């Protein structure tokens, strides 16, 4: 039933929450914690995200976490700020300098278990926690270092728990330092042992979205989070409302994770906006798998789909919703692997987000995905061989060796999709 | 008078019995409350409906029945609904967290902690019968409870309840309304360990019931609601025989007679007709209706008997019909259809007539008809639906894909071509006597 | 765009439909096991016709008709004649034939006491060498068959049917014979007696080209040898063969309200005695074209078959 | 085409028309239950152990 919500890092906190703004609005949550909606559909299964207070008021199971308090100082006097528990801020003063060493072994170590401990009296409070929730980028310190720091330790606490991350990757067209190739490859093994779901958010797609697409001459990381929370809602509503598929973030594993190590999904969303026409349901179908339209840059046409979960909000006809994505299957069957069967399922809910009528959600488990991996190997290699930046990272207590390790367990990670991708 | 348990897994399960109990009081006029004004035996007798209802002191009716989820929410909607009177806390057992579409969850990890309990609560309402038949079972094949803790349940009840006869109806999955990729997996594993220790089992495919509801409901996009009460029409039609006066299929251990020579083909083909939408009608004779049980549009799972042979045939009316007018239409029939036996049985039917014509939810897609006919024809077409679910499970499995899901349940991996391999020798069974 | 599967690579006339479905610009071609197809032109054995019918969204056809080997078996065939009252015991158009094993024995015996027999399966005067050879069938030799002139020699007729999803029975307008370069002696030699196109071409090519006789030449032969025409003498109950055969075994077949739907070509082999009565030899469930013809028909395949089911942005005669 | 076994009672009536002639134990299950229950502990063993090793080498960084 409940999850548990972690948010590390700016960037982490920055997106979770937007995160927590818009489904506050979904559910009719105001800043305060007080319910203000119109339908039962909003309060029918809002303990997944939120418990309930005194007096009737909802509070996010949410564990902000940084190193420094910076970003979090904003959060808390932000919009949805004073809904958060002041308990669940947890922060440093140091900082991380962009350095997945200090998240990971030094000055993370020094803020983990205090992490734990409120991580340790949400999860106490629930009836039946069914995972854990993390929003990090993979660029930074905090976010990747002691945010994969964190997902290690709560694996070996609640090791039959699924632990699910939205993860933003780096790119050079949106980059802070040059070591983000770095802290990506690091977090990205971490990942791929110690988590059941990762959603994979390219920086990259996130921005050539805002400047093509939505025609922003210069974006923003505020345009960015626009995308990301419009996604992160997207794909937790089964989670949030009544429904049959994937309801539960385990269900959700079983039915897009075929193979442990492959579980690195390709979110899309439909309409892609910054309108008063709504779309058509062929539209939105076509849109939602236009790869315009996915949240991390890589071409479904160079690779095959082992799984994909669909989402449609709003109200519409359910029999064209059907019709459409058997259109879709049927016409381009060659991209999804003959041998998982009905590999594609679909919901629907009523309710669709604040601003349309009517908008879909792509989830994608593809073996294109190793374009994203590749990318990032790229460029950990270009600057590895001459070991560039690396006394950032010794200098923390770490060895060359780990570097290779890391890289060489990525380098796997394309061999086995490559693998399925020609099965 | 000897009675019988039903006991619904899953979902699917619990939301069809819910359905099927709904149409059993209206039938014998029990109210939402388990008052039984007819019943002037208060608090007790052995009349035809007590075989799968008790009596309490205060005339109360209560199902023998017990309804078991490993999620809550499905079976907090019978603690809460309209016949939320007739049950007895004791029979609603829930649990915290469900099988999560893995028959492996089911069978080990939670079926372990929970298959004592079920068994305890189901011992309370077999300690109420003077002569307990056995067990009806409601499960689907491709949820993890309904596949994984049903065939750890049916392997206990062989056990503590060993002369006692247990009959399934199954739902087999449709992509259509499926959840989960693996049902394939699932299916097939829950019928390998379950299939010693089912007596009879009727299987249905979501498929043609949602055919059903769009073709001749005219339901664009039916629902769970839509589908399980056209089911319970079905099992009403194979129930009502225990739960009424007569003379034909009174006892679970009949329904192996007539159907079942053979115990490992214990899955008999069910087709049912008319079909009428309550939103249109001329009304259909003995000849058409029973025409209708050989169109494959009207099976419970969609096949060619035409290109199987048949090894049993029981035809079920339920209201205006008389004798002279079944065999009129069967000798009409033998003329113009492929029907083909088995060489060593005989060539004939089982006729069981009920007046009363089916009853009809108020408010609900099917219109009240003046007679209608449920065929149970034990034919080897209905193999094509393993075959189809073989082949699914072949592409999967050759990959293992989804099999670490298993595993990391305390699963061995033989256990996936243990099932396969019990599935291909079924196959092979049903080649054997189709030819 | 429709889909189609190929599983069938040695299949002459729908590797030609296939060639068709491409080049209108609104078929694609999908690999042998991807269920995702409208139209399967399925293998000639073990057709799993159980998985047809049961994919959502996509109305599927296959290339043949589950249940037709009745008809296509020659022991098969036999018992189909004599166990129909459609066709009966005593059908005048069917040799007399009898299912022998090595069962239909005594009463072959029986009508055996002209008298020679063939002996066949999927020709002697005495029925001893013909058990000793010996599941096969054994039906009368048809000893007065009409000889062409010049050459004195034997031939059968071959005519190519196509039943649609519908159960139209669409007659190919074009039919051939295959003839025998060597004259029919009454008195072990298979050449003069067989006229299958293999065992010609192994005297072949001198009275047509590879011994194949087409309608207009048989058609103008009748009537300038025995005054009459082809329609006429033969082709009225070749028509009616065809019909009593297919409509028998139509409600066996039909896949009227059926989840998915069949057609099939058949090749019916049919031989002519010298009083111009027709016969019925064979029936070909998967049967090859003339060269010459295999344009034309393999068109009309697409045309009645397919896009009648699937259609796009007459050479048959309908029975 | 014979009728045989014909019973009537005032809420219907059945019949037959003949056109043409012609397990393991409770221990045994127990053991099941529990070997699977072991693999499991086993699994989480070997995952806690490499947990173990993590931490040992997050110490010595
Ligand atoms: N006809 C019908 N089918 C149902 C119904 N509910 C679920 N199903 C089918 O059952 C299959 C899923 O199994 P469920 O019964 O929902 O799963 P479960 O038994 O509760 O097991 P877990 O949820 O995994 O613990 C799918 O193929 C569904 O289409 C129902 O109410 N009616
Ligand atoms: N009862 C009969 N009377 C006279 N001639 C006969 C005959 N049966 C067969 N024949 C001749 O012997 C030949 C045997 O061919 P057959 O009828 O067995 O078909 P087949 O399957 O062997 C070749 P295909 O499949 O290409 O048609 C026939 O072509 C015919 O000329
Ligand atoms: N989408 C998005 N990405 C961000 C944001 N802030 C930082 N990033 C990305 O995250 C990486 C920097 O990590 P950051 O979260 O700032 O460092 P941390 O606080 O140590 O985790 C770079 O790749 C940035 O592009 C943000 O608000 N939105
Ligand atoms: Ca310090
Ligand atoms: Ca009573
Ligand atoms: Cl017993
Ligand atoms: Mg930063
Ligand atoms: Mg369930
Ligand atoms: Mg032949």
């Amino acid at each position: 039933r409940e999850i548990v919500h972690i948010q590390a890092g700016q960037c982490g906190n920055q997106i979770g929450a937007k995160f927590w703004e818009v489904i506050s609005d979904e559910h009719g949550i105001d800043p305060t914690g007080s319910y203000h909606g119109d339908s039962d559909l909003q309060l029918e299964r809002i303990n997944v995200y939120y418990n309930e207070a005194t007096g009737n008021k909802y509070v996010p199971r949410a564990i902000l976490v940084d190193l420094e308090p910076g970003t979090m100082d904003s959060v808390r006097s932000g919009p949805f700020g004073q809904i958060f528990r002041p308990d669940n801020f947890v922060f440093g003063q140091s900082g991380a300098g962009n350095n997945w060493a200090k998240g990971h072994y030094t000055e993370g170590a020094e803020l983990v278990d205090s992490v734990l401990d409120v991580v340790r009296k949400e999860s106490e409070s629930c009836d039946c926690l069914q995972g854990f929730q993390l929003t990090h980028s993979l660029g930074g310190g905090t976010g990747s270092g002691m945010g994969t720091l964190l997902i290690s330790k709560i694996r070996e606490e609640y090791p039959d728990r699924i632990m699910n991350t939205f993860s933003v990757m780096p790119s050079p067209k949106v980059s802070d330092t040059v070591v983000e190739p770095y802290n990506a490859t690091l977090s990205v093994h971490q990942l791929v042992e110690n988590t059941d779901e990762t959603y994979c958010i390219d920086n990259e797609a996130l921005y050539d979205i805002c400047f093509r697409t939505l025609k922003l001459t210069t974006p923003t990381y505020g345009d960015l989070n626009h995308l990301v929370s419009a996604t992160m809602s997207g794909v937790t509503t089964c989670l949030r409302f009544p429904g049959q598929l994937n309801a539960d973030l385990r269900k959700l594993a079983v039915n897009m994770v075929p193979f442990p190590r492959l579980h690195f999904f390709m979110p899309g969303f439909a309409p892609l906006t910054s309108q008063y026409r709504a779309l058509t349901v062929p539209e939105l179908t076509q849109q939602m798998f236009d790869s315009k339209n996915m949240m991390a840059a890589c071409d479904p046409r160079h690779g095959r789909y082992l799984t994909v979960a669909a989402i449609f909000r709003g109200r519409m006809s359910m029999k064209e919703v059907d019709e459409q994505m058997l259109n879709v299957q049927n016409k381009n069957s060659s991209y999804f692997v003959e041998w998982i069967p009905n590999n594609v399922k679909t919901a629907v809910c009523d309710i669709p987000p604040r601003g349309l009528k009517m908008s879909a959600t792509f989830i994608g488990n593809s073996t294109a995905i190793q374009e994203l991996f590749k990318r990032i190997s790229e460029q950990f290699t270009a600057m590895f061989r001459r070991k560039a930046f690396l006394h950032w990272y010794t200098g923390e207590g770490m060895d060359e060796m780990e570097f290779t390790e890391a890289e060489s367990n990525m380098n796997d990670l394309v061999s086995e999709y490559q693998q399925y991708q020609d099965a | 008078m000897r009675e019988c348990i039903s006991i619904h897994v899953g979902q699917a399960g619990v939301q069809i019995g819910n359905a099927c109990w709904e149409l059993y009081c209206l039938e014998h006029g029990i109210q939402p409350d388990g008052q039984m004004p007819s019943d002037k035996t208060i608090g007790g007798g052995d009349d035809s409906f007590n075989t799968f209802f008790s009596e309490t002191g205060a005339g109360k009716h209560v199902p023998r029945a017990v309804f078991v989820d490993l999620e809550p929410t499905v079976i907090d909607e019978v603690r809460t609904g309209t016949y939320r009177q007739l049950f007895h806390p004791e029979q609603l057992i829930t649990g915290k967290e469900d099988a999560a579409n893995n028959y492996a969850r089911g069978h080990y990890t939670i079926g372990k902690e929970i298959i004592d309990l079920v068994l305890d609560r189901i011992r309370k309402l077999a300690d109420q019968c003077t002569g307990l038949q056995g067990f009806l079972v409601f499960h689907s094949f491709g949820g993890g409870t309904g596949s994984g803790f049903t065939s750890l349940l049916m392997e206990r009840l062989s056990v503590d309840y060993g002369k006692k006869s247990k009959l399934e109806f199954s739902i087999y999955p449709a992509p259509q309304v499926s959840t989960a990729v693996v049902e394939p997996y699932n299916s097939i594993l829950t019928t390998h360990t379950t299939l010693e220790h089912s007596d009879c089992a009727f299987m249905v495919d979501n498929e043609a019931i949602y055919d059903i509801c769009r073709r001749n409901l005219d339901i664009e996009r039916p629902t769970y609601t839509n589908l399980n009460r056209l089911i319970s029409q079905i099992v009403s039609s194979i129930t009502a025989s225990l739960r009424f006066d007569g003379a034909l299929n009174v006892d679970l251990t009949e329904f192996q007679t007539n159907l079942v020579p053979y115990p490992r083909i214990h899955f008999p083909l069910a087709t049912y007709a008319p079909v009428i939408s309550a939103e249109k009608h001329e009304q259909l004779s003995v000849a058409e209706i029973t025409n209708a049980c050989f169109e494959p549009a009207n099976q419970m799972v969609k096949c060619d008997p035409r290109h199987g042979k048949y090894m049993a045939c029981c035809l079920l009316y339920r209201g205006d019909v008389v004798p002279k007018d079944v065999n009129a239409a069967i000798a009409t029939i033998k003329t113009k259809r492929s029907i083909q036996f088995v060489d060593w049985c005989p060539t004939g039917f089982k006729v069981g007539i009920n007046y009363q014509p089916p009853t009809v939810v108020p408010g609900g897609d099917l219109a009240k008809v003046q007679r209608a006919v449920c065929m149970l024809s034990n034919t080897t077409a209905i193999a094509e639906a393993w075959a189809r679910l073989d082949h699914k499970f072949d592409l999967m499995y050759a990959k293992r894909a989804f099999v670490h899901w298993y595993v990391g349940e305390g699963m061995e991996e033989g256990e996936f071509s243990e099932a396969r391999e019990d599935m291909a020798a079924l196959e092979k069974d049903y080649e054997e006597v189709g030819v | 765009m429709y889909t189609f599967v190929v599983r069938d690579e040695n299949s002459s006339v729908y590797a030609e439909v296939s060639r068709l479905l491409l080049a209108t610009g609104q078929w694609k071609r999908l690999r042998k096991d991807n269920p995702r197809f409208n139209l399967m032109l399925g293998e000639r054995n073990r057709l799993p016709f159980g998985r047809l019918g049961h994919e959502p969204g996509l109305v599927q056809l296959v290339n043949y008709y589950r249940g037709a080997d009745k008809l296509c078996r020659k022991a098969s065939l036999v018992k189909l004649i004599k166990t129909s009252p459609e066709l009966s015991e005593s059908c005048t158009w069917f040799p007399e034939s009898y299912v022998i094993y090595p069962d239909e024995r005594e009463v072959f015996l029986a009508a055996y006491n002209g008298n020679v027999w063939i002996a066949k399966s999927s020709i002697s005067s005495e029925a001893s060498e013909l058990l000793d050879f010996i599941v096969h069938v054994i039906q009368k030799y048809l000893e007065k068959p009409l000889l062409l002139e010049p050459g004195h020699r034997k031939f059968d007729i071959r005519s190519w049917v196509l039943v649609d999803h519908l159960y139209n029975i669409y007659l190919y307008r074009e039919g051939v014979l295959r003839t025998s370069s060597e004259p029919y002696n009454s008195a072990q030699d298979k050449t003069c007696h067989l006229t299958n196109h293999c065992i010609q071409k192994e005297n072949y090519g001198r009275y047509e080209e590879g011994n194949e006789m087409f309608f207009e030449e048989f058609n103008q032969y009748l009537m300038d040898a025995l005054n009459t025409t082809l329609e006429n003498s033969i082709l009225l109950q070749i028509k009616h063969i065809i019909r009593s055969c297919l409509m028998c075994i139509e409600p066996a077949i039909s896949t009227k309200h059926l989840h998915y739907q069949s057609f099939q070509l058949f090749g019916f082999d049919f031989m002519v005695d010298e009083e111009l009565k027709v016969w019925l030899i064979e029936v070909n469930g998967a049967p090859a074209c003339a060269q010459k013809l295999y344009a034309e028909l393999c068109q009309g395949i697409v045309d009645v078959a397919i896009s009648s089911v699937f259609p796009l942005a007459s050479i048959f005669i309908k029975l | 085409m014979e009728v045989i076994e014909l019973n009537k009672c005032t809420s219907g009536q059945s019949f037959e028309v003949i056109l043409k002639p012609p397990d393991p134990s409770l221990e045994e299950i127990q053991k099941k239950l529990e070997a699977a229950e072991e693999r499991r502990k086993y699994q989480e063993a070997e995952l806690l152990k490499h947990l173990a090793e993590k931490r040992e080498h997050e110490r010595e960084v």
